[PDB]
């Protein structure tokens, strides 16, 4: 029998030192040697792609989705990705953290 | 005897409640009901 | 018809506007459901315009409750003891928006 | 009949604040519940405990201040009629009808605790009192004294 | 008022007098029925309307010495 | 009064069966599977109403030339008067000629 981890949530906040973590991911995947414009390095080869968001994803515990995929053309797209804040909580609790006026009272009979 | 009617009791009801106020079988008849409410209106 | 509806004379509830003007709108109640494709229309006002209402009108209080049904309703409650329930059945945001404010100008 | 606090959507702190913002008097929220606390919901509290402050300061404050400042304004705005007939002009507006009247009205009645619904006319003229004392502690005389000459003289 | 009235022609001056009023309610008026019948036609057409509609209650009437 | 004085039982419907989660399962079959099948043999029915549509008229002829030889009596003689009768009414009456 094979126990289930618990269920992850999908808040994720961008880590400050994105971009350090990003350039030592590119510097073990796409090798020693820089470009300058280390940003505008294609993504077309799609072994060095899939090391690239493997490792990204498996450390930040954000995985870019299939509709996004054919969009992560460039790292600099990934970048701006995974710059792009989502949040995860449910609305009752984003209308109760909303600033309510003292007049407003919702109940959640769900 | 699939699709019948069954709210033909309120729209008969909706004649009948501009119609309560009338004298004789046309206040609760609603064929003569029916033919008093469109001259009242 | 007039004569077979009831009738009234023009009045205020308590001299209203005399020495100051009283809303006389006390409370919104808000009967939405979370997946209600008829609710749909309430619960963008309850996301967009339910806050800057509030704001506006200090003097009533809007009760917000999300539970399952079918038609979602508004009761306005008055201050002499008036109730008034409206259907906001498949009613778009700019007119739940519309109505909610006749409600706050009713007397 | 059945009081709004057992009826379902309430909740009394809400419609606290609403009746004084809606009154438009920068009220003390503890003042006002004070005001609107009655002597026998306290006594059937106990009794129901077995099984805190009431309004009467409050109360004859602000009976005391609505004497004597409807009088002034009745005897200011008409100076040739005595006193018999200025005290029974006071008498009239501070009387049980108009002041019950008033506190419906101003939905003083479902804020009230007390112990029987519908509560009872003098219970309701202290309570309206009540809240006349709690706006005199908490805006001032002059304030509370346009308090008074809206709520009435309009009546 | 009492033992004296003024008539504009057609109109008062604005100096001489103020009236003021108050917005008190915007309300709806209660239903009213449009109904159109022509007999042995079948001519019959109902239609109901709310026109709207304002409450302003007249505070204050104010009279100026510019006679 | 022709109106319920109770509520009807509830209709309980269980949207999850075979026949409701494997509906439209195989209809892709000529497309998906080298033309090998058709839709209008994967439709199970009378058969004189495989991969045909018709009017009410063009319905009657088809049965009685399809299965009007092993045919009840009665049932011939109703569909040879219901043939006989919608052949008049849409060859003889309307508004449209």
């Amino acid at each position: 029998i094979l126990v289930c981890p618990p269920l992850r949530s999908r808040a994720y906040t961008p880590p400050e030192d994105l971009q350090s973590r990003l350039e030592s991911y590119v510097k073990e995947v796409f090798g020693s040697s820089l470009p300058s414009n280390w940003q505008d390095i294609s993504l077309e080869d799609s072994r060095l792609k899939f090391n690239l968001l493997a490792h990204l994803a498996d450390d930040l515990g954000h995985v870019v989705p299939n509709s996004r995929l054919h969009q992560m053309c460039r790292v600099r797209d990934v970048l701006d990705f995974y710059n792009v804040p989502i949040q995860d909580r449910s609305k009752f609790d984003e209308l109760s953290a909303s600033n309510l006026p003292p007049n407003l009272k919702i109940t959640w009979s769900y | 005897l699939r699709n019948r009617v069954t709210d033909r009791y309120f729209r008969i009801q909706e004649v009948l409640k501009h119609a309560r106020h009338f004298r004789g079988r046309k206040n609760r008849c609603y064929r003569l009901a029916v033919r008093t409410v469109i001259r009242a209106f | 018809t007039a004569r077979g509806t009831p009738s009234r004379f023009l009045a205020s509830v308590l001299h209203n506007g005399l020495g100051r003007y009283v809303q006389q709108l006390q409370r919104l109640s808000f009967s939405v459901s979370r997946d209600g494709a008829s609710s749909r229309g309430a619960r963008e006002f309850v996301e967009r315009e339910v806050i800057d209402f509030a704001r506006r009108n200090p003097g009533v209080v809007i009760y917000v409750n999300s539970r399952p049904c079918c038609v979602p309703r508004v009761v306005a409650e008055y201050l002499n003891g008036a109730v008034r329930e409206e259907s906001i059945h498949c009613k778009s945001v700019e007119e739940i928006s519309t109505l909610v404010q006749k409600l706050a100008d009713q007397s | 009949p059945v009081r709004r606090s057992e009826k379902p959507n309430w909740d009394y702190h809400a419609e606290i604040q609403a009746f004084g913002h809606r009154l438009q008097e920068n009220f003390s929220l503890d003042l006002l519940k004070t005001a609107f606390v009655n002597s026998c919901y306290i006594k059937s509290e106990e009794a129901k405990r077995q099984q805190l402050k009431s309004n009467q300061e409050l109360s004859e404050q602000g009976t005391s201040f609505s004497q004597t400042c409807l009088t002034q304004f009745l005897e200011d705005e008409y100076p040739d009629m005595p006193t018999e007939g200025i005290k029974n002009l006071v008498d009239f507006l501070t009387g049980e009808e108009v002041v019950c009247h008033v506190a419906r009205n101003l939905a003083v009645e479902q804020l009230t605790l007390s112990e029987e619904f519908p509560v009872p006319p003098a219970v309701l003229q202290q309570t309206f009192f009540a809240v006349i004392g709690a706006l005199l502690q908490s805006s001032g005389p002059e304030r509370t004294a346009l308090f008074i000459r809206d709520f009435l003289i309009t009546q | 008022a009492d033992n004296f009235t003024l008539l504009g022609k057609p109109l008062l001056g604005k100096d001489l007098v103020r009236v003021e009023a108050t917005v008190i309610e915007k309300t709806e008026s209660w239903p009213r029925i449009i109904m159109r019948f022509r007999k042995r036609k079948n001519f019959k057409k109902k239609r109901i309307v709310t026109t709207p509609q304002t409450v302003l209650r007249i505070n204050s009437i104010e009279i100026a010495p510019c006679l | 009064i022709g109106i319920r004085l109770t509520l009807p039982p509830p209709k309980v419907v269980d949207r999850w069966n075979e026949k409701r989660a494997m509906f439209g399962v195989y209809d892709n079959i000529g497309i998906l599977g080298n033309f090998e099948k058709h839709p209008k043999e994967l439709i199970r029915g009378p058969i004189w109403l495989r991969g045909w549509k018709g009017n009410e008229l063009q319905r009657c002829i088809r049965k009685r030339k399809m299965v009007g030889s092993r045919m009840f009596a009665d049932d011939l003689h109703n569909l040879n008067k219901r043939i006989r009768y919608l052949y008049k009414h849409f060859n003889r009456h309307g508004k449209f000629r």
